[PDB]
């Protein structure tokens, strides 16, 4: 017996809720960016995407510089591309994601300024529809403490 | 949301770091001395040195004998094997009771093994058999070799099959464009499914699609396996797993229990000793629990006298609720707890005590809390005095008809009239016996 | 079907506040027992708890099995109801504990949800490639509707389905992907040239239009025992019908329990508990009671309803007498429903319902005489006399049972007490307990 | 950290294993118990 | 090999005797019982001489007085290579074999045949393997450079050796043993080359070794019966082996013995709790003890003037008098305070338990008060109670806590007779309610 694909999805609750919201997100026919913090997080998502056989591309820190040109060009030309796997500080610095609105922050809690740069990348002029920023999280964990620290830093840098 | 059945409010013995039990923690109320003795027994099992130790939980009915054994099982965790059993399971119509007792003794000793696997896996690109010079010679098969081409990520290999391997290749019905998985230890082949490099929706046989495997075609991997000695005994008794004729015909015949000889057990013990000597395997002694031990007859007790003196047998826990009961299979001898004195001399007896009124009340309160019900205090006091009047089990089992009758009147709380209605509808053993005695035609 | 003993009972006859009507759904009388059975029915329908033992006790001819049949009728479909007698446990192939474990595991249903694809289209082209010996079979199928055109690849089982009840390139068929069903809806092409054999005088049907492939969520129920029998060995599906499932090992049951918990966690399958009904439970050994006392404490246990018509009597396997023939350990963990004997009005209403069920028209005086005889003798005797009186009425060619037909049926067929009186008056004619009999009439 | 692997029965056998134009593999499974 | 945690008789390594068969007060884990140990030593000399057969010895005495300990000591002092079949009395009531057939199998499992044979082996270290292959695999050529720590050689290989080396893949650096006659090649491992691990062999490559086989008569009975194979030796379904093949084996064994090709070793058949046998078993034993191919049968029992099973009368030791005529009886005795203290000290040293002196005196007092086995069971519970409070030596109150927690037989009988209204009697009457 092989490692079951559905058992790989269902054993992670964050991936479980992600698979629930992707059903209606693809039923509506939308454009989705998904952010990650680690290489190994985006080294697991495309296996889930092969179950859905979704049109997906990935940009990270190890990608060659020329590929970031034609991937952005294919994003701003081809509308059939669905899933945009993005690193934290790679696609969140000045990249034009104007036709996208649904960003999925898987673990974007490391510092609020990187997250601020991240949602400045998609929420830009030229967007024709409403922007819904999703933030999924496991409750009662170390993410609670780091979300406390992130909210404290948010209020500190927002007041000052 | 969840399901509860006569238990699962008990999570463990609930002791301190010094072994001193609290009054109420972990689903238990009272029974401090028995819980401390069970904690000592749990520590003795975790010491992993003793073989063939036996305790007997002696007490009345409805006093917490099965709950202590289940608390021991949850205290040890799923790592240590735990074999529950009833006294009536040993009488089989396929094999003798001595062999069944030996089987349940060997089923409670576990083993953890780190095992190496040689794997050839990938997508089949080509499959070309070549023929023999004379195929109808009677001796020798039709073909001689088969050439297979496996393609994986960053690798492509070509293999020449033995025909014996090709029989297990063909029996799972592989073809060109199929991802396979050949285990070189036994020759077993798993057909994963069609590769997704080709088309998908043009099929009619509800198949699943798998990408190319990562890494090279030839692999060596480490799988950590958990096993018992009884699994090895029944694997060597009925040999299945090989690619020869006998192991192939063993899968199709009806399975039947047999008297496994002692020589096979000694050979399995020698192989397991060689495995642990190499630093590969680790041995886990466990617990065998037998409830209602009074159902055993004198022959099983006499074999237990021999079986407890072996150097392999695990810790065995027993339970009984008879005062001065004659042993089954005998005609005149009377022994305590239905257990003969020659086995009684090898046990350690743990007494279990009955409860008071307040203990019955807080047990009913915890059971009502666990079953997600709200009970008024006056109804709780009526249930407590009912439990002291008749039985604890009768007061415990009447909570759910009370909940149904409270739900059917559009209410959440349980009141006194609801308890009176449940008293009127359902009876107990004493009122039924009083009806039976003053009856017309054996009512 | 045929008219049975309890064919007139469709339900329990209860209100929404669980208050039983005096005459509803074929059940009259027995208000408290029907109320308690409705409470048990609601407890089963909630499905929250497991392993509760219910005992139904009373005199003979009171309505124990009638109450159990009413509970089983009000239970509805997709909830299992395993009704067995007490003497079915003893077998030469299974042990008592194994038979009781199978009886316990037959009463828990697993509801499994699956995804399937339905294809409905006109058949255009069938290419079947087989080996010389006929072993390896593969092929292609070109199917069409009014809007699209699809070429599928075929497996061995699909070609085996196509070869049975042969389709001939112009028919309209149906395809289920998950079930593998072949259903020939009909023929649309209406070919002129036809071979002398074959002949699809299939009803004419239009060619289907729209989408060729449609998705559907289907659901189906299996039992836990079928899962163990299927996973036991290579040919367990044959053993589900032949009953050759001898002593399934415990490791199979542990792995099936773990996989059922996994299927519940993944949302694929749900668990529906059912009822196990043991009629005449007093015909069981003490080892069976000892096994039941520990099998009732598990999570995967159904609601066990037992029926006893015995008073204080000797427990089987021992030498002491117990109330209801059951030991006090099993009587401690059970709640008891008590049934009570009938009056003349309830007996008259029961006989009226049974006469309506057998489609036998009765006169008023015949009904009063039947009520009087069912008061003196048992109820079952006067219930059985109705069909005999109807046959006697049809012999004289009048379709209404009168008094004299019941009198003739009373004279022709005897009671228990009358037969006891005739035996005790003529004891020399019969073989006694010592084997002595006087055959000669001299 | 720990990726799920192939769930397979434990192989109670001794075979020809490598101590690391084609490759020849031949069925060579034997039983560790010897008579 | 022979994995074992701790047994109840694991401290006994044999009968403690001198060269004149006199028992030492304390030797090889056995103390006390001088006359019984001397008689068992004489029985051991009977077994070691091997010139007499079919002698039955009964060991009878009170419970927990060195009977199974004596049998374990005899089995340990017998050594290896001599059959010893230790069965219980309830093990012969089978469902696929009759009682006489199971007793015959247990009798014939205790007589062995000793056969010496010679075989030649090539045990060496592989330096280099060279394989020349064709396109179609018609003709294969092979060179094998193989060595020990003493020599070095190169072998030309034929086609079947090429096939036997490709299967079970041998690489350079391996240590292998080759059998030339049967073609069995075994990988012993890898040599000492860092660049499992075994030592490179020494001496000649082609060695000739003599191996000694001890085959029981039951194994040859299973093999010679053509209806089943040797797997019935492991699966256990021998299934009522006929007497004709037993006669053929009994003739052929004496034929081999006369020609000097094999030797006869007799063994010991031990029947623990012999009183549980049926009368038909005793009637079979009465005639089976007079065969030439019959071992020495030792039976252990503790019953005194009980009912013989299968009959309705009472007999001494549960055995009929015709069987007791065919036996000599060794009688054991109860233990004193000093011997109980010595046994408990030996069991303390066995389980790695450190004991204070006053705790040992308390254990000896409660051992001569209640039982030997009760004090032998408290001694490991008290160690865990000691380890709960983080100290190594078991003190007096550590024994007292275990005495309080865990009961014995007499106190349980006293408490049951005090509160018998809360338990189930013989008649099945119990009271679960507390009030009224
Ligand atoms: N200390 C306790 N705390 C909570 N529940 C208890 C306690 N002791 C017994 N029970 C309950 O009483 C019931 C009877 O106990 P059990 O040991 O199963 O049967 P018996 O005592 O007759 O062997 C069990 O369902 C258990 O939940
Ligand atoms: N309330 C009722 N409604 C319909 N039929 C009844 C009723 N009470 C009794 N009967 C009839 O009387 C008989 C009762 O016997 P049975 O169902 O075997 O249970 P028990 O043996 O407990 O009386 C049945 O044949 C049934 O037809
Ligand atoms: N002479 C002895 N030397 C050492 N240990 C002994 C001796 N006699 C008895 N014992 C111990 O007493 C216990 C009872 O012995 P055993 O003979 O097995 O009981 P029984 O006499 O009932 O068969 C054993 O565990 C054994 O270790």
């Amino acid at each position: 017996s092989m490692p079951s694909m559905d058992r790989f999805i269902t054993e992670s609750a964050k991936l479980r809720k992600l698979d629930e919201l992707l059903v209606k997100l693809k039923s509506e026919g939308h454009r989705v960016l998904i952010y990650f913090q680690m290489t190994k997080m985006m080294d697991l998502m495309e296996e889930y995407l092969t179950y859905r056989q979704y049109n997906h591309i990935r940009l990270d820190g190890s990608s060659k510089l020329e590929d970031r040109r034609d991937l952005v060009h294919d994003w701003q030309t081809n509308p059939e591309i669905f899933v945009f796997l993005l690193s934290t500080r790679a696609g969140g610095l000045g990249i034009n994601l104007t036709a996208a609105d649904t960003v999925i922050f898987y673990d974007s809690d490391w510092n609020p300024t990187i997250d601020s740069q991240a949602m400045d990348r998609a929420h830009r002029l030229g967007q024709t529809r409403q922007v819904t920023v999703y933030r999924l999280l496991v409750r009662g964990t170390i993410e609670e403490r780091m979300r406390d620290r992130a909210k404290q830093k948010e209020q500190v840098q927002q007041v000052v | 949301v969840t399901r509860t059945a006569a238990h699962t409010h008990i999570k463990g013995l609930g002791l301190d770091e010094s072994g001193v039990a609290k009054r109420v923690e972990g689903g238990f109320v009272g029974q401090i001395e028995a819980r401390e003795a069970c904690g000592v027994i749990v520590d003795l099992i975790k010491a992993k040195k003793m073989s063939g130790r036996a305790i007997l939980l002696a007490g009345g009915p409805s006093t917490g004998k099965t709950a202590l054994a289940l608390a021991i099982s949850q205290e040890l965790g799923p790592k240590v094997p735990f074999c529950p059993l009833v006294g009536s399971e040993l009488y089989s119509v396929e094999v003798k009771k001595t062999e069944t007792l030996m089987e349940n003794f060997r089923r409670a000793i576990g083993l953890r093994i780190k095992e190496t696997k040689e794997v050839y896996e990938g997508e089949v690109t080509e499959l070309t058999p070549e023929d023999a010079e004379n195929p109808l010679g009677g001796y020798g098969k039709t073909i001689s070799h088969v050439i297979v081409g496996l393609k994986s990520a960053k690798g492509t290999k070509t293999l020449r099959l033995d025909p014996t391997i090709y029989e297990s290749i063909q029996r799972e019905k592989v073809s060109i464009g199929d991802v396979i998985y050949i285990e070189a230890n036994t020759g077993a082949v798993k057909r994963v499914g069609r590769s997704d490099a080709y088309a998908t929706e043009f099929d009619l046989e509800t198949e699943e699609y798998v990408p190319l495997p990562k890494g090279e075609v030839h692999k060596k991997k480490e799988i950590v396996q958990d096993v018992t000695l009884h699994d090895l005994d029944v694997a060597n008794a009925r040999p299945q797993g090989g690619q020869d004729v006998i192991s192939m015909m063993g899968q199709l015949l009806k399975p039947k229990k047999t008297e496994i000889t002692e020589k096979l057990r000694q050979e399995v013990n020698k192989v397991v000793a060689k495995y642990i000597d190499q630093g590969v395997a680790e041995l886990i002694p466990g617990v065998l629990f037998i409830d209602e031990v009074n159902m055993l007859d004198i022959e099983i007790f006499t074999y237990l006298n021999k079986a407890l003196e072996s150097n392999i047998a695990p810790v065995v826990v027993l339970a009984s609720n008879r005062g001065m009961t004659t042993v089954r299979g005998t005609e005149d001898v009377i022994s305590p707890h239905g257990v003969p004195p020659d086995l009684i001399d090898r046990l350690l007896i743990v007494r279990t005590l009955p409860y008071d009124k307040d203990e019955i009340r807080t047990i009913i309160e915890r059971r009502a809390t666990v079953e997600r019900l709200q009970v008024e205090s006056s109804a709780l006091d009526l249930l407590a005095t009912m439990g002291t009047e008749t039985s604890l089990r009768y007061a415990l089992q009447l909570l759910a008809p009370c909940g149904i009758l409270a739900q059917t009147s559009n209410r959440k709380e349980i009141v006194v009239n609801d308890v009176n209605e449940a008293k009127l509808l359902f009876l107990d053993a004493k009122r039924s016996t009083k009806i039976l005695e003053t009856s017309a035609n054996y009512l | 079907s045929l008219i049975a003993a309890h064919s007139h009972i469709t339900g329990l006859g209860l209100d929404e506040n669980l208050q039983p009507r005096p005459t509803s759904e074929g059940m009259v009388g027995q208000l408290q027992a029907r109320r308690a059975a409705g409470v048990i029915l609601k407890m089963v329908q909630n499905g929250t708890i497991a392993g509760r033992a219910v005992l139904v006790a009373g005199p003979p001819s009171t309505g124990k099995t009638a109450l159990a049949m009413g509970v089983s009728q009000s239970l509805g479909k997709d909830v299992p109801f395993t009704a067995i007698a007490g003497s079915e446990i003893f077998s030469l192939e299974l042990s008592k504990t194994e038979a009781l474990t199978q009886a316990f595991r037959k009463s828990i249903g697993i509801k499994i949800k699956e995804e399937t694809e339905l294809i409905e289209g006109e058949v255009v082209e069938i290419q079947i490639d087989r080996s010389i010996t006929g072993g390896h079979k593969q092929g292609k199928l070109t199917i069409k509707t009014t809007d699209m055109e699809t070429i599928y690849e075929l497996g061995n089982k699909m070609i085996d389905g196509l070869t049975k009840e042969k389709v001939l390139a112009g028919d309209v068929i149906s395809i289920d992907k998950a079930s593998g069903k072949i259903t020939k809806l009909g023929r649309s092409f209406a070919r002129s040239r036809d071979y002398d054999a074959m002949g699809a005088d299939t009803r004419f049907v239009q060619c289907p239009e729209g989408e060729l492939q449609k998705r559907k969520t289907v659901v189906h129920t299996v039992s836990l025992h079928e899962i163990d029998v299927i996973n036991s060995r290579t040919q367990g599906f044959l053993a589900l019908f032949t009953g050759d499932t001898g002593e399934i090992r415990s490791e199979v049951r542990d792995q099936i329990n773990t996989k059922v918990a996994e299927w519940k966690e993944e949302g694929k399958a749900e668990i529906v508990p059912g009822v196990l009904f043991i009629d005449e439970v007093h015909m069981l050994d003490i080892e069976c009671f000892s096994f039941i006392n520990r099998a009732l404490e598990d999570e995967f246990a159904p609601i066990v309803m037992m029926a006893t018509n015995r008073g204080v009597s000797k427990t089987r396997g021992t030498n002491y007498k117990s109330p209801h023939g059951l030991p006090l350990d099993l009587l401690d963990r059970s709640i008891i429903i008590t049934t009570k004997s009938y009056n003349e009005q309830e007996i008259k209403t029961i006989l009226s319902i049974r006469a309506q069920e057998e489609e036998v028209e009765l006169s008023s005086d015949a009904l009063d005489l039947l009520t009087k005889t069912g008061v003196e003798t048992s109820l079952r005797y006067s219930s059985n006399l109705i069909s005999v009186a109807q046959q006697i009425a049809m012999k004289r060619k009048n379709n209404t049972v009168e008094v004299e037909d019941v009198k003739r049926a009373y004279l022709l067929f005897l009671d228990s007490a009358r037969s006891v009186k005739y035996v005790q008056e003529n004891e020399s004619q019969y073989i006694d307990d010592q084997g002595n009999v006087q055959i000669s009439i001299a | 950290f720990e990726r799920a692997d192939v769930d397979s029965p434990f192989s109670f056998t001794t075979f020809g294993k490598t101590t690391s134009k084609f490759t020849d593999l031949i069925y060579s499974s034997r039983n560790p118990i010897k008579y």
